């Protein structure tokens, strides 16, 4: 028979920490568990990694069930970074792969030019000698004089003389021009992408001692190379010019596709978006780890995502971790802080 | 964990607080018990005393409020609690319905500290606790021969479920050229009456009810989006062994736990196809 | 009648000097005179112009009736040399009768071919040596000068040029001409460049060695040789003469004796007045010519000063005589003899 | 300048030194006298004695010997002087013949104290003067009648057999003499006819130029002017000019330089000649 009030029941309930609640068929008891979740498991890896800060088994896990071709060479090049170490890794990275003449016979001063010059030169006047060459098509002789005197400004008035009519009309006179006058600015933004390993070394050759710089002009070019086909690439000189923020913003651009192409491998709503934000975080992790570097908003945002995740598995010690991290001036990071320390505590 | 003999009477409810460390029960003794659970120890804390009959259940508020506890009996009242400075106080009293009250649920912290409340005598209350502490609720007709849950929507257009003794399941959204919860949908589906009715916290585009039945079986109930309308979906094909009392959804990874009559407790979730499975 | 001894006569006999001697009409005195021959007097002028070390009077006297003219130029250049001197007459003899800088590097561009590539590799990589040769190796010249230019290297500054003359200056005189001057010598100029452009080595050689006075000598002279050597004696007279080296002007002044002693043969004079004023022209044009420049060693030179010696103690003027001779070298017992027969005739 | 009685008796000779300075001279009062010459003042040295009769001539021996003279006079006899110290002494006495001896000559000096010898025997002696002192001459016979000249050519530019002399003599003949090594003596090498009369004197001019010049003077008021451009060719006759002169011609001397001929005469005159481009003679300076 069917009766209104107080039959007998379980009466379960979930709580935070992914906690079950329940009533002892004696109906006088209450028992509270945490039941195993086919699918979802704490985070060892990751909390013995980031304690032990040896991400090689992480890394070989990540590696050996990576996802698309892409994600094979993040984990890859976080594989390599990781024996090799940063600074070698940037090493391996940024590398690469007649006198005489005997006067003879007679001769002599043919056409005006030339005696005019010559008179010059020996009444000691080397400063007139090439101004008159340089007033005619004599530029390979304007330049041999100056290539004898002290004289600076005569001994680059020629230069500036080369340059004027030749530095367009081949590359290595343009290439020069820049390494005479100390300056990049016009490699990293017109030098094609390609021979970028160059305009690479004339950053860490022209602002050897001047830091700032040399990470303003090779992040410049990063970016360059990220949106001119070369991902990889840019990658590699962001991590050498110490920007996560670069590498950051990449990655949260590229992680929608990145959770559709697993929501495509027959997986629930659920496997996607839980598998995605995982990869995610300890391929952000790993990176954080070898470069020079929270501020920005979606990467919060998705920090706090995976820390919920995390206490529902019930590893409120790894879900610490990363709330420390988190800037202690967002309040949500603030309501969590508390409720962490509670729940564990 | 086990925290046996809680009670010497039969116990109907036991809910963890937002740290889900601190516990509370409630039985036909007509109390309420506040324990503390660590590892596998426990600690008796109080025993709120008040109600005139059995009590049925009862729901922690959000910690931003402060530390409360509320509760409902078969007595056709509900109670609210406090523990300031470090003693448990019966601070308000909402008794607005004529029949045992059975289900009492706080909405969500952002609404304020509101109350949920569905009674036997048809009707379901909402309730706020003004600046000086009295309470001017809203009380609306939801269900014929009387109303068993109810269940407030997770937060943004208010939403909550109710499900009533006459087996249907109901949705409800607040109005301004009403000031008050009308009724947006009806959902037919049960053939007795519904026991408990749980909207899972889950923020993806779909939204998730489950529904729990004297007819021994549960259903979800889902909606793809506004346009949508609420497709039922039977947990499984067999009916179950007992009368299913009640449905709670976990706060991550939307897992249903059902409690049977059969004293027992099965576990689920979705899968690709989009039916439910043993998680 | 006739008789065999004891009769009247003047009984003459020349003497040194110039000197007759003869029994006076009453036949018991004695007369010694110096007789008068035409075409035969003292020189006055030289004596003056040597005792004074003014010949302008001389240079004038032999400017009115000169010979031929190539001695004609040459008593007009001692002409100009007693008026400016020396010196101002070496100033006038030797005497000679910004830009484009706009580039802006435009557009995308790239290096192309493993030449270009490499260069680059080397600016960069901070190994500018490197990249100076390979510039080289591959015909790149400006390109190895622009860069050096820059460089404060020697060694390798110069490695540049020496590639620039290497397959230049052979092609281009001013090449060459850098060549010379690059390499601080003169040698070549002085050996091989056009005769016509003199005025140019001999600045050369005066920019080269301004305090080796010795160098600067040789080279001129050696320059002086060619100038002659090729149809340029009124030239190589100037830079002998700022060599100092009488030597020189006294040999082609030697050699071109004989003919001029020719053309006054035939000027239908004997044997006796040809040898007599082509001699002393020889010798006045020498002493003049001997003042301005910076000086006896040559033989021939000796034998005809010995020789005017010789025609002037007849004139009497045993004075002018004793001045010749004593710029002699007093080791020549001819010097030495007739030194001893003038101081006792004259003293 | 003038230098006044120098003898009381009249004076035949008077020459000056190699250096033109020491002048010697003889009259017929049978002395010689010395003097030193200097600008318009002399002064007596000295008077040599012993000749027996007038004194004809006197020629200076080259320096490098010394002090030395010669003299020749009537006597026969020929006496060296010599000046050691201020003072002058007869120091040798050469004679040989047997008449008047008219001229005496030293040699060119390369060939040491040599004297050429004139007498009116017709004979020529060469004398030179040993290491000690003494002689030991050459005689030959050279003129029928007599002779009254002997003059040496320059000394050839030290073979002795390229030494010549020419004589003059009273049988109107020019001789010219050469030294023979396998003869030991001077001989005949050529006899130059042009002359009508006695020969009075002859000089051999010192020009060193090509040619050789020869000058005879003689009692037919001529004065032959003998040339020669072969060693062994002949010698060409060329009177000085062509007509007679006013008297008797008794001496010629040649310059030291420029070859210009001195004549004197018995009008008591003394005239100068130069040769011209046609190879003539004509006066040397201002005619009277």
């Amino acid at each position: 028979a069917p009766t209104w009030y107080g039959e007998p029941s379980p009466a379960a309930h979930w709580a935070f920490g992914g906690k079950l609640v329940q009533i002892t068929p004696d109906g006088k008891g209450v028992s509270i568990t945490n039941p195993k979740i086919s699918g979802l498991e704490s985070n060892t890896t990751l909390s013995e990694a980031l304690k032990t800060k040896d991400f090689k088994p992480l890394i070989n896990q990540r590696l050996v069930k990576v996802i698309d071709d892409v994600n094979e060479e993040d984990w890859n090049l976080l594989e390599k970074l990781s024996m090799d170490g940063t600074e070698e890794f940037l090493k391996e990275a940024l590398a690469f792969d007649e006198t005489n003449f005997q006067p003879e016979g007679d001769f002599s001063l043919s056409g005006n030019i030339e005696q005019t010059i010559s008179k010059n030169l020996v009444s000691g006047n080397i400063k007139s000698a090439v101004k008159n060459s340089l007033e005619n098509d004599l530029l390979m002789e304007a330049m041999v004089i100056a290539l004898d005197s002290n004289n600076e400004r005569l001994k680059e008035s020629v230069k500036n003389a080369y340059f004027a009519k030749y530095g367009s009309k081949s590359s290595l006179s343009r290439i020069l021009y820049s390494i005479s006058k100390r300056e990049v600015d016009d490699l990293v933004e017109n030098l094609d992408v390609s021979q970028w390993k160059f305009i690479s070394k004339a950053i860490q050759n022209l602002y050897p001692n001047d830091i700032a710089q040399r990470n303003e002009m090779l992040i410049k070019l990063g970016d360059r190379l990220k949106e001119n086909g070369h991902r990889q690439d840019s990658l590699t000189l962001y991590l050498a010019a110490g920007s996560l923020d670069k590498v950051a913003s990449i990655w949260l651009s590229e992680f929608p596709d990145l959770e559709d192409k697993l929501k495509k491998d027959n997986k629930t709503i659920y496997e996607a978006h839980s598998e995605c934000l995982t990869e995610f975080i300890e391929r952000f992790t790993v990176f954080s780890n070898f470069i020079n570097g929270i501020n920005n908003e979606q990467l919060i945002a998705k920090f706090l995502e995976f820390i919920n995740l995390t206490t529902s598995t019930g590893n409120f010690e790894l879900a610490t971790e990363f709330l420390n991290s988190l800037p202690s001036d967002n309040e949500e990071v603030k309501t969590e802080k508390a409720r962490v320390l509670i729940a564990s505590g | 964990v086990v925290i046996a003999n809680a009670h010497n009477e039969l116990i109907h409810d036991a809910v963890l607080d937002y740290y889900g460390k601190r516990l509370a029960t409630c039985s036909s003794d007509k109390t309420i018990k506040i324990f503390e659970v660590e590892g596998e120890t426990h600690k008796l804390i109080d025993t709120l005393t008040g109600h005139e009959g059995p009590v049925w259940r009862v729901d922690w508020a959000h910690p931003k409020f402060g530390t409360i506890l509320a509760s409902c009996s078969y007595d056709g009242k509900v109670l609210i609690w406090k523990e300031e400075n470090g003693r448990w106080s019966q601070i308000a009293v909402h008794a607005v319905h004529s029949a045992s009250v059975n289900s009492v649920q706080w909405a969500p912290h952002e609404y304020g500290p509101l109350l949920l409340v569905a009674s036997s005598d048809g009707k379901v209350s909402v309730v706020e606790f003004k600046e000086n502490g009295t309470t001017s609720p809203i009380i609306i007709d939801a269900h014929a021969i009387g109303v068993n849950s109810a269940s407030w929507a997770p937060a943004t257009s208010r939403k909550f479920v109710t499900g009533g003794a006459d087996n249907l399941v109901k949705i409800w959204k607040y109005n301004s050229d009403a000031q008050t919860y009308v009724l947006e949908s009806t959902l037919e589906g049960h053939s007795d009456w519904v026991r408990d009715v749980a909207w899972s916290p889950t923020v993806l585009l779909r939204s998730y009810l489950a529904s729990v039945s004297q007819d021994r079986t549960c259903i979800i109930w889902t909606q793809d989006n506004e346009q949508g309308p609420w497709k039922k979906t039977l947990l499984k094909e067999e009916k179950f062994p007992d009368v299913l009392w009640r449905a709670s959804w976990s706060l991550s990874g939307n897992v249903l736990a059902l409690s049977g009559g059969d004293n027992k407790v099965t576990l689920w979730k979705e899968n690709l196809e989009g039916k439910w499975e043993p998680a």
